[PDB]
């Protein structure tokens, strides 16, 4: 909170807003906590199945098959962020 | 668990055969899904009232369903499954080449092919064989 | 050109095809096979 959105919280232990937006209106408000998402690590946008990935798992899918046209990040300071595009291969991951 | 402050209420998606339009012309993109639904989050069930006099067409070399890559049959969705994104829709296309063309060059992972007593004036979709007249059973899509 | 509205009848106890001793189906002859003598013919008989 400063004045802007109706959330009214200035602390940690609050939530987030992953929300889709069409040309005029808003839909699909889900409010995941800052718990289970401790620190912003990565953020993808994948072509097939049109799904978007705040680091790791799903947050939003829809019907279409539409390619990415733009992206962009605001932040004041911190680590120098990295943009990268990619193709689709096969891989396997060791995980304990 | 959903995000916060939720009472877990499953949504009810319904279907019904409507007063449909004409059967499709020559193009496989010229078949129109005369319903659309989608899954977003949480729980769902699918009220299929399409067992009423609609036979199931067993898959073979050209016609019928193309249920490989989706092992469940359409009347067993309502048991406990786990998907990642789901959208079903019905469409009144031809029968001999509905699924075998509409899976590869189409818009679904797999599709089923129910049938009924339909008029035999239906322009089928296939490369080079699009000048005949076939049956029109309703074919549902599912994008698993 | 006999896929036009002609259903295929799956074999069972009395009626239908008798494709055992010839594993290919009729719409898959045109792939690479090897025969020794071959003759096909159509005939309009009973079904059972
Ligand atoms: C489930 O939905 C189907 C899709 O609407 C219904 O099938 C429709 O039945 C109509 C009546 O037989 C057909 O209308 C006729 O179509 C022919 C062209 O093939 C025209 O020449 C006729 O004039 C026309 N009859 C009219 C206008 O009175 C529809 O074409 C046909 N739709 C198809 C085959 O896609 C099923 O009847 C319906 N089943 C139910 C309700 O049980
Ligand atoms: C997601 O949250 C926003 C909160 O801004 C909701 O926006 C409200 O929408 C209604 C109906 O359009 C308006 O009357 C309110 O004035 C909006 N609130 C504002 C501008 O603060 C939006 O509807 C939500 N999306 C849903 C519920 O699908
Ligand atoms: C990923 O996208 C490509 C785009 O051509 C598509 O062919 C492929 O089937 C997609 N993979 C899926 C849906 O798993
Ligand atoms: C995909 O689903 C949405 C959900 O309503 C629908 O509006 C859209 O027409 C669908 N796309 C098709 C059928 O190509
Ligand atoms: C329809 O959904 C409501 C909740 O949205 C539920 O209470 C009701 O039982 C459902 N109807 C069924 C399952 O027939
Ligand atoms: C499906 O909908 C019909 C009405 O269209 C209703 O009579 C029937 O009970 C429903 N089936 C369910 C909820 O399992």
């Amino acid at each position: 909170k400063y004045d802007g959105c109706p959330i009214t919280g200035m602390l940690q232990k609050n939530f987030l807003r992953v929300s889709a937006m069409k040309n005029g209106q808003l839909f699909y408000n889900l409010t995941v906590s800052v718990a289970k998402y401790p620190t912003f690590k990565s953020f993808q946008c994948v072509n097939n199945l049109t799904s978007v990935y705040l680091n790791g798992d799903l947050v939003y899918t829809s019907n279409e098959t539409t390619d990415v046209t733009s992206a962009g990040v605001y932040f004041k300071a911190g680590g120098p962020i990295t943009y990268k595009v990619m193709r689709e291969v096969k891989a396997l991951a060791y995980f304990v | 668990e959903n995000s916060v402050n939720t009472t877990f209420t499953l949504h009810n998606f319904t279907f019904h055969n409507e007063t449909g339009a004409n059967p499709n012309p020559s193009g496989v993109q010229n078949i129109q899904t005369y319903q659309t639904q989608t899954a977003q989050s949480g729980y769902y069930n699918f009220n299929f009232s399409f067992l009423s006099s609609f036979v199931y067409k067993e898959s073979n070399f050209m016609y019928g369903s193309y249920h490989p890559s989706c092992n469940f049959r359409l009347e067993t969705i309502n048991n406990g499954l786990w998907f990642n994104s789901l959208s079903v829709s019905i469409a009144y296309g031809p029968l001999q080449g509905g699924c075998k063309q509409s899976v590869f060059s189409g818009r679904a992972t797999c599709c089923y092919a129910y049938s009924y007593g339909g008029p035999s004036l239906c322009k089928g979709v296939y490369s080079g064989e699009l000048d005949l007249n076939f049956e029109c059973g309703l074919l549902v899509y599912v994008t698993k």
